[PDB]
Formats: structure tokens, sequence, C-alpha cells
């Protein structure tokens, strides 16, 4: 298919 | 006039279906703002996005940006309490989160609409006067380390960092953005760095109003919202920081025509092809990159995947543009590999270049562009109403890329056809600018390099000029053809008028031995969409391990068969979900109602007359086996949850039993299974949306008739409609089940305090108690004690039974983790005894708002109904009923509940623990025995260690099933 990374504070 | 406001944008373009009010503006300090007034919203929301991220981390302190994010929640000069923010949200039915990407740091929350200001005020201080307290810094550093640790053995994160490490090491793109204890504490310490000050500097340096965007949504008028935002944010200082830029691409000459061989953690086979490309963001009105992604990533007749799959080399494929940062992007084509595929990478890549050559040969097609333009316009016009929290977060982020007036439409509405841009990007997709990566265990022992931040093992070789030459000479392959008009594109969007006999909840309109049909015509969203949910009951889908494998394989084979044809429906906004369950099969069809009947009929027909391709069978079976084995690479806490499930459910086949039986499924065996699985069935469905009663009865009957005609299906006996029970733990009992995760070097644990069967009474006692301990749990086990990143508490519901569960992933051993939870439980007892009647009443109110929060879209309301049907409780008015009862509970009722079911000496404590030990941990006790500001953990009894699950369940009684709710009608 057609193309459509962050770190969080909380699980 | 207003000096605090630099300007108020013109009318914000929205969908004519969107009843929300909008106002864009820019503050004097340069903050871009979007205000949203929804007088009906139950929860208000706000988000702020700073256009600076990990890419701006100082070289000597990797992860500082992400650490600054964590720290802003821990206290401000105006609101010093480390948890004043989270505690306030929790008490007012709110929640919050935040994330850091390479160029962004996004913060957001939602809360009861009546407390927007209290929440916004505390929130604004994050960007005005954070404390960066020294004690919070030392503690919170462990949460960040814990966050990285869970990612270390994750293949996706490893590959993500490996690409960064494999580019120009001088480019900020090579930075490690997560950070950990080593980069945030150790290292800086052994270099005389006072992180407190570095955080103060970074914050003072980049958190400039000129790089900030804010979005607020509330019931208030646009004027009230304006004064509100002007009052809380116009004081943010504008330091006129230049927006970071990265014009030079991370992948330069010496980085192209390179091949990488990587060793994964899970047993996976993948091929990654990347091309460096220019930043295409500014071309959002035409999206040349997505144009090529649409074509190269196309599935369906004549596509690249089609030929790759027919040759039995690939199963799935993803193509399109991938984000980089202001100044650079990539174009990728990633494919998964079959065993044969692993040995034909060179041919696979040539096929890619052959298909790309076809695109150059045919030239850009305006009809393809028009089609996507029309589809996007329809999608925008009928877009489902979003939940406030995710909406504000999204707008805050995109306010940095588009004019205020276009912030809603920019990502949907296409305007320019650019054959010149399309050709320009197509000219970058050439063999001499390619990067190739292969992921396979077959590289174990053959690698000569190691990625420092994750430990990824790989080899790097240059691609031989002749291989590049062969690819450069790719010529047209007769198998590759452009797609044809998408016939699933909807055209009928009329909203049927609300029938005279319309009900507020799903009504039972068909109750036969063959099927039970629940129906509801949409009475509030008014979009041309529908949700058709079907549950097929059959004892043979889960009778034994072998049949579970066949139920799975069959449906997986079916979806692989319909894929090519279903893709068109997908692009047209019509999707479906088909999977096997422990009770049979689940089928869901949603999207524009217009063409659903056609997709549905096709699925059922195909189901009842399926012909298995032998080659597809071996390939999908090999992958399924790999998939079962790969469970060992899952995280410790996921293992703990898996074990508890197996332990508490009457019937459940383990993954080990499944793969062991997998060698026994032969093509002949599968062919016999299918007709037997479909011979006897019962169907329970919920048709909800823009459809009439007769259309619904019609759709239901069409499904039955298709099965009857092709599979001679007959009704199932009522007594055959069985639901599994939950194991009934004995009063004052405590069992422990211990296991070891052999991949991750962390421990996992789940503690389950079973209470009783579900009911209005039992439900609210448990939910009120969870509401009261929720934030304190997080604050105590994580923020203060820093046990781990993953610290969770809440109710556990299964097979009609319920209870309180705790889930923690940590470096500390399970028996220690258990001790801390027991200590926390005591703290909550005292805490509840010490809280005022008003604070208690405040939690009741918070729980009430959470339970009565109305769904914003059709699928969410449908989900709530589906939940009542699947659980067979059919309590559609549950929220009003349970809340009315909740408003009667006293502090005394909860104290009694705790002392009777939860306390360590409770007469009816039913406790079970799942201990998952770390990789580097041989053994570990099940129970263990100062005052470092830590509360005192009570002494625990001796637990009965579970050696065999089957025996454990046999020696215990089983709970009954919850009685249905009377929903009467023919």
């Amino acid at each position: 298919h057609s193309q459509g990374f962050v770190q969080w504070l909380m699980n | 006039n207003n000096p605090a406001i630099k300007r108020i944008g013109n009318h914000i373009t929205k969908s004519p279906e969107d009843k929300r009010e909008y106002r864009g503006l820019e503050l004097a300090n340069g903050i871009k703002v979007l205000l949203i007034s929804d007088p009906t919203t139950d929860k208000s929301s706000a988000a702020l996005d700073v256009h600076i991220g990990s890419l701006s981390d100082p070289p000597n302190i990797a992860g500082l940006s992400h650490f600054c994010q964590h720290m802003l929640f821990l206290g401000t000069k105006k609101y010093p309490k480390e948890n004043e923010y989270s505690q306030f949200l929790s008490e007012h039915a709110g929640s919050s989160n935040a994330f850091t990407s390479g160029e962004h740091t996004n913060y957001y929350f939602d809360v009861s609409h009546e407390h927007l200001e209290g929440a916004l005020d505390r929130f604004a201080q994050f960007f005005l006067c954070p404390l960066f307290d020294e004690s919070c810094k030392d503690r919170e550093v462990n949460a960040v380390d814990s966050e990285h640790e869970k990612n270390v053995m994750n293949d996706a994160w490893r590959l993500f960092q490996l690409e960064k490490a494999t580019g120009n090491p001088k480019h900020p793109f090579s930075k490690f953005g997560t950070g950990n204890k080593y980069t945030l504490e150790t290292r800086p310490n052994q270099e005389g760095i006072d992180v407190r000050q570095e955080l103060l500097k970074f914050h003072s340096a980049y958190y400039s109003s000129n790089l900030m965007a804010v979005c607020v949504l509330g019931r208030e008028s646009l004027d009230d919202l304006t004064n509100l935002v002007v009052k809380l944010f116009s004081e943010v200082e504008n330091k006129n920081v230049p927006l970071p830029e990265f014009p030079e691409h991370p992948f330069q000459e010496e980085h192209l025509k390179q091949l990488y061989k990587i060793v994964p953690i899970k047993d996976i086979r993948n091929l990654y092809v990347t091309f460096p490309i220019p930043d295409l963001q500014k071309y959002y009105k035409s999206n040349p990159g997505h144009y090529l992604g649409h074509l190269i990533g196309h599935e369906g007749p004549g596509s690249l995947l089609s030929e790759l799959k027919s040759k039995g080399w690939v199963n799935t494929l993803v193509g399109g543009q991938k984000e980089g940062a202001r100044g650079f992007m990539f174009f990728i084509i990633n494919v998964d590999l079959t065993e044969e595929g692993l040995l034909h990478v060179e041919d696979i890549i040539l096929h890619m270049f052959q298909y790309i050559q076809k695109l150059r040969a045919e030239g850009p097609q305006e009809w393809v562009f028009q089609e996507c333009k029309d589809l996007n316009a329809v999608a925008f016009r009928f877009k489902d109403k979003e939940r406030p929290r995710g909406y504000t977060s999204k707008i805050a982020g995109i306010l940095h890329y588009y004019p205020l007036e276009e912030v809603l439409t920019a990502e949907y509405l296409l305007e320019e056809f650019r054959p010149d841009l399309i050709e320009m990007v197509l000219d970058k997709l050439r063999p001499e600018n390619v990067r190739v990566a292969i992921v396979s265990k077959s590289f174990e022992g053959k690698t000569d390099r190691t990625e420092e931040w994750y430990g990824t093992q790989y080899k790097q070789e240059a691609i031989p000029d002749e291989v590049i030459k062969k690819w450069q000479n790719a010529d047209l392959n007769g198998k590759f053809k452009l797609p044809t008009k998408n016939e699933f594109i909807p055209t009928n969007f009329e909203i049927l008028p609300l029938e005279k006999e319309a009900t507020p909840y799903p009504a039972l309109i068909k109750d036969t031995a063959m099927s039970k049909l629940w129906f509801k015509q949409d009475d509030k969203f008014f979009l041309p969409k529908a949700c058709l949910n079907f549950e097929f009951f059959s004892p043979f889908a889960y009778v034994d391990p072998l049949h579970c494998n066949m139920a799975y394989l069959y449906l997986e084979l079916l979806k692989d068969s319909l894929n090519e044809y279903a893709y068109a429906a997908e692009l047209a906004g019509l999707s479906y979900d088909l999977q096997n369950t422990i009770y049979g099969m689940y089928l869901s069809v949603k999207g524009y109602n217009d063409k659903q009947p056609i997709l549905l009929k096709k699925i059922i027909e195909k189901m009842a007359t399926f012909e298995i391709d032998e080659k597809r069978f071996e390939i999908i079976k090999e992958a399924y086996m790999r998939s079962l084995n790969n469970f060992r690479a899952e995280q410790p806490h996921q293992h703990a949850m898996y074990y508890l499930r197996l332990l508490m459910t009457e019937v459940a086949w383990t993954k080990d039993e499944l793969k062991e039986a997998l060698d026994d499924v032969t093509l002949p065996r599968l062919k016999a299974f299918i007709p037997q699985l479909l011979s006897r069935l019962h169907i329970e469905a919920l048709l909800h949306g823009n459809i009439t009663k007769q259309a619904a009865l019609g759709i239901m009957q069409m499904v039955e008739d298709t099965l009857i005609e092709h599979a001679h299906t007959k009704p199932l006996l009522p007594s055959q409609l069985v639901r599994y029970r939950e194991v009934q733990l004995p009063d004052r009992g405590w069992f422990v089940y211990q296991q070891r995760n052999e991949v991750h070097n962390n421990c996992g644990i789940e503690i389950y305090y079973q209470t009783d069967m579900q009911s209005t009474s039992e439900n609210m006692f448990l939910e009120l108690f969870c509401q009261i301990i929720s934030e304190p749990c997080f604050n105590t086990l994580r923020t203060k004690e820093q046990l781990g990143y993953i610290v969770f508490s809440g109710p556990r519901r299964a097979n009609g039974i319920q209870g309180l569960r705790f889930i923690i992933q940590s470096e500390k051993p399970p028996h220690y983790l258990e001790s801390r939870v027991e200590a926390f439980l005591i703290t909550m007892e005292k805490s509840i005894e010490d809280m005022t009647e008003e604070a208690f009443q405040k939690h009741i109110q918070a729980l009430a708002i959470r339970r009565l929060d109305k769904p914003k879209k059709l699928s969410a309301e449908c989900a709530k109904y589906w939940g009542e049907i699947i659980s067979q409780q059919y309590n559609f008015d549950r929220d009003n009923t349970e809340v009315a009862y909740l408003k009667t509970l006293t502090k005394e009722d909860i104290i009694k509940f705790y002392k009777e079911m939860l306390a360590v000496d409770a007469p009816r404590r039913h406790k079970v623990s799942v201990h998952v030990l770390a990789r580097e941990m041989d053994s570990c006790p099940v129970v263990g025995e100062n005052d470092i500001n830590l509360s005192q953990a009570p002494a625990l009894p001796q637990p009965e260690v579970i050696q065999n699950m089957t025996e454990f369940k046999r020696g215990l009684p089983l709970f009954p099933l919850v009685k249905p709710h009377i929903n009467f009608m023919a």
C-alpha cells in the first residue's frame, strides 16, 4: 500500500 | 485594536457537515492559534506544539529534548506540586500526554468542559516557568531509561536507529533521540554537567513563542476562547529563534548504492529499498510523492505486489514517501520476503525498477490524480467527528505548515496537477541512488558491525556496479499495467430519512435459530456510512489446537485471495475485517454505505465456495509458524497478560500447543475443515448506520442465503451456543505463576485481585475505586518510586467476571514489585479514609463524566453496542443506569468494598500473580522480606506456586455466566 517515531511521556 | 493579537485569519475552511465553529489567529508574540467552539462537547481540549525536537539535541546530551518533555509535567513556579497537573486532570475527567519527534514536541490534554481554564492555566505554565526540580530530575531519568529499554529489543526501533547510524554521521539525523540513563545522567555527571541548568538553557533557548502553535477546543464562544488564550499565552517570550533547517540530505554519495544485511530479533524476512528525495512538503497542493506512492504501492490488478506475490516472492508491500525533516525526505518500497523471496532479492528489485520504468513510459496520468482528488474531497466532506484530544494535538502540529485558513483542508483537498513535479521525483528513483537493506536470521554470524545504541548486528557492502547496471537496464514487463478506474468509488450519499419506528438503541428485529439481528438507523451523525458487524458461531473454530490453526489459516487464505479486489474498495473508503475467534468468526464491514452490499456479498460468497491455492497455503503457513514463535520476542508485560488469560479462562490453547499442531495441517485437511466449519452456524449481527430496517433485514438474509446455497448451512442448536467461564479463585487464596522472558532483560508482572461477577453494584464499586487510585498509582509507582515506564492499574473484565489488576514492567524482580503494590494498596486505604466528602464526590463526578462522554462518530457508538452484544449482556442503557447508581455510593461503601475484597487480610481476597523474569535471571523467589522515604509493605502469606495450568483449573470451581438483559421484540 501507499505510505501514510516519536517517544511518549506515558505508556 | 487588540495589541495582544497580531491578526485574526479569515474564515477557516471546514466541511459543511462540521457544526463546530472555528477561528484562526496569530498572537503578537507569534504563536499560531486555532480556536474551536463545540457547545455540545463533554470534554474540552488544548494542545501546544513547539517546532523543535530531538534533532536539536546538543551533541553532548542525546535525548535532552525528550527529557525536557518529561520534566515539564513535574512542576512549575506557579504550580509547584510535582503532580498538580496530572492530579487536576484526573479529578476532572481529564488525561494528558506528549511526544517528541525530530522537529516537534507536542503537548496535549482533555478535561471536563467545565474546567478548561483551570487545566489550560496549569498547562500554560509548562512554557513559562517550569521548575526542573533537582529531585524530580534524578527520579524521572529512570522513566526515560525504562522507555528506551523496552524499545531495545524491538526490531522496528532498531531499524529506525540503524538507518540514522548508516547515513552521514555529521548530520543531526544520526542523533539518538530517546536518550537514557547513560546519556541523561551518567555521562553528563562524568563531564561536570548540571542537567538542571542544561534543561533550563534548552528550554529558555528553544521554547520561544515564535516557534509555537496552539489549538484549543471548548464549549465557550470563539470570543471567550480568544480572551482565554490571549490571557494565558501572550506572556510567552518571543526570542525570535530561527527554525532549524536541513537542506543537505543525510544520505550523500558515499551512502548510496549500499547494501545492508541485518540480523533481527524476531524471525522476520524483510527487504527495505530507500531513495533519498527532496523535501516535498511545500507541494501539498499536488503531492507528487503520494502520487507515485499510490501507484507503486498499489495492490490490485497489474500492480507490482501482484507479480511479486504471484512469483511467490513477497506477501505485502509498502511504497510512498517517508518524512525526514525540513529539507529532506525519502522514498521507500519495503517488502516482506518468503523463503524463495529471500533468495531472489536481486530480481525483486529489478521488478521494482521495471515497474518504475512503466511509470516513466506512460507518463503522469491526470485521471489518477482526479480520482484521488475526488476521493479526498469526499473523505473531507464526510470525515468523522474527531475526539477533542487527538484533534487539538493534530491541529497544533500542522499549524506550523499551513495558512490558518487551510489548516483543516490542506491535508485533504488537492488542487494542482503537476506532471512536472511527478517526473522530477520519478527521476530520483534510479539504481545509482538506491539503498538496500535485508533483514534475516540467515545473517547470524556473518555480520561484522554493531549499532551502538541498540546493539543491532549487520554487515555493509557496496552494490557491485554490474548489479546496478542490470537494474539501470530494466525494461517493460508485460505483467505491469496501471490501475483502471476504481469502480468502488461511491456516488450515492443521500441520508435516508429517519424512519417513524426508529429507536434510540439497537432493536432486535430478527430472532431466528439461524440468526439474531440487532439494528439501529443512525440518529445523530448523519453521514453516508454504515457498520455491519457479524459474529459467526461455530464450535469447530476452537474445538482443539488443530482447528484453531485451521480457522486462522482459512481466513488468512481468504483475505489473501480477496486482497487484490478488496484494495479498490479500501481506497474508496470501504474496508472490512475478517478474523477467527474462540467462538467462530468475526466479520466487520464499515465505510460509505453505498457499495457495502457488493463487498459483503463478495466476501460471503468467496467464503462459502473457497478454493485454496496450494502455493499460497505453504507460504502463509510458514509465516503463521514464524508468527507463533515470534511471541517469545514480545515484551515481559505482554507475556504476563498472556499467561493470566490462559490461567483464568476455562478453555485456551497456548501458542506452544498451536504450533505443535501446525505441522499436522495439510492442504487436504484444510479443505475438509472449511465445509464442516460452515455446515452448522448461528449468526448474531448489528447493522448500524445510514440504512433502513428493510435494507438491514435484506442484508442479513442475503448473508444467510449465500451460506445456505453454497455451504448448505443449517442452524446451530441453542445449547451449542456456549461461552467460556472464568476460574473462581478461593477466598483468602493467593497463587503465583512464574515464567521467564528469554529476549528482554526486564521483568514483567500482572497482579489480579478478582472481585466478583459483573453487575451494576459490583461494577461501580470497582470503577469508583479505580478512579480514585488511578493517578495516585502512577504518581507513586512511577514518578516517586520509578519502578518502570510501564505502570498500569485499572479494572479487568472477562467472561462476565471482573477485578482489579496491576501491570508493571521493570528492572526490579517480580517479588519486589509485588511488595510495592501491596504497600501502595495500604497507602490508598489511609488516603481514602483521609479524603474529604467533597473530594470523594469529586471522583464520582469525574467517573460519571468519563462514562457519559458521548461518542463523536458512528464506529464509536457502534463499538459500545457491539460490546453489549458480544458480552451478551445487552445492556444498552448501561451508562445512565450505572452512573445513577454511582452517585449514591458513600466513602463508607468503598472502604467496606476494599476491606472485604482487597485488603491483605480481606476475608474474600482472590489474588493471582504472573511473574515474568528477565532474560539474564536464572531463578527468583516468589515472595520476599527499610524506610528510604518508601511506605511500609505489609508482610505477605506464602503463595501456592502453580506448576501446571491444566491442573490449576481442574482443582478450582468455575464462575457462572452473567445473565442477559431483557430486550424484547419479534
